């Protein structure tokens, strides 16, 4: 490896216009492969790799039941946290689901994840030790003391440990002449007369995977990647991403910097330099 | 709380006058969720364009993609108009070929 | 393999 496994679960409330959107997005590494969404014709989990057609029906059938109970979990968990902060029934409100897992070259898990948020905010969250708790606040503080009630946190920790990983090691299977892959960035610099004495120097990293990746500007050593134009990395859509980096220097000083790209797919990180 | 949302306009391919391309529109570190993204073509809606399921990131904040097909020529802008509670205004952007 | 939550907030 190493490997992930990943579901970003939401779920908002529509005050008024029916019952809360609960949406479930299921990834392994940064590619996607399942999903949810109340909101579909006939709610159901469905494929999003070609992959993951590779798998039979009761597979979905469980993964959609599952879904549907967290639809219901979710509704009142909302309607739950409304009161223990005493907002008003009238407004919309998220409440977010993290959960999967880490796991080493040695294929056992190495780092689990069960994590939930209230509005944008961390509310309570299961600690690296998979037995304990740990509350945003005090209405979270409820939460926990419900959750251990019940031990709750044995049974998620009982997922990660096998589920996760077992069905992560299945996955990566089914996807491996995908998952396994690693495209390399393909770099360059492009010059853009800035004004009378400047011009902007930018180096792209292309058609990479996995999403990771590091592009800096330097200055005869001098790392800037404080003064760098740098944006945050996207999707191509094609399942492999871009990003760049860009720097705004002197005329004819424009060989003085260089641009270096570190990734997995290659050897030995490049580097370039204009003109 | 109320993140505002980041917008990247680019294509998936490095743009050719006349070659088919696809055009997308991530946008990120939004909250909440509820947004409305909207790609244009010299000011008009393109109906055709898809959603990748919505999601956020560890930090909490959301994340969406938008994409659409699109063959590219010295005449035609292409945009994207984001609406989010975060701000007062929509926001659009143009997309660059330089960037 | 989606997990069910259990217990509520």
């Amino acid at each position: 490896g190493p490997h992930s496994l990943r579901y970003f679960v939401t779920a908002v409330s529509r005050p008024g216009l029916g019952e809360p959107r609960f949406i479930a997005v299921g990834y392994v590494d940064d590619t996607q492969f399942v999903r949810f969404d109340s909101d579909a014709d006939n709610p159901r989990f469905e494929p999003r790799a070609p992959w993951m057609e590779q798998e039979g029906p009761e597979y979905w059938e469980e993964q959609t039941q599952r879904a549907k109970s967290d639809e219901q979990w979710f509704r009142v968990s909302l309607r739950t946290a409304q009161r223990y902060y005493n907002q008003s029934k009238g407004g919309s409100h998220t409440f977010q689901r993290m959960f999967g897992c880490d796991v080493g070259s040695d294929w056992r898990l190495l780092r689990g994840y069960q994590q939930f948020a209230y509005d944008g905010r961390d509310y309570i969250a299961l600690n690296e030790d998979l037995k304990t708790w740990t509350a945003a606040d005090t209405a979270a503080l409820i939460t926990r003391r419900k959750w251990e009630q019940a031990g709750d946190a044995e049974y998620y920790r009982a997922y990660l440990e096998g589920e996760c990983v077992e069905w992560l090691r299945r996955y990566l299977e089914l996807g491996n002449e995908t998952l396994l892959r690693t495209d390399s960035p393909k770099a360059h610099v492009t010059y853009h007369p800035r004004s009378q004495v400047d011009v902007t120097l930018r180096c792209w990293a292309l058609g990479f995977y996995p999403a990771d990746i590091t592009l800096t500007w330097q200055l005869n050593g001098e790392d800037l990647t404080q003064d760098m134009e740098l944006v945050e990395t996207r999707p191509a859509g094609d399942g492999t991403f871009q990003k760049w980096a860009a720097v705004v220097v002197p005329l004819g000083k424009e060989q003085n910097y260089t641009c270096h790209v570190h990734h997995k797919g290659l050897p030995e990180p490049l580097t370039l330099r204009w003109k | 709380i109320q993140k505002t949302p980041q917008i990247q306009v680019y294509s998936r391919h490095p743009p050719e006058n006349g070659k088919p391309n696809i055009l997308n529109c991530y946008v990120t570190q939004f909250h909440p969720p509820h947004i409305e993204i909207q790609m244009l073509k010299n000011g008009k809606k393109i109906p055709k364009v898809e959603m990748s399921d919505m999601s956020f990131s560890k930090d909490w904040s959301f994340y969406i993609l938008a994409h659409t097909e699109f063959t590219p020529t010295e005449t035609d802008t292409y945009a994207c108009r984001v609406k989010h509670d975060s701000m007062a205004e929509p926001k659009t952007v143009y997309w660059d070929r330089d960037m | 393999t989606y997990q069910r939550t259990r217990a509520l907030v």
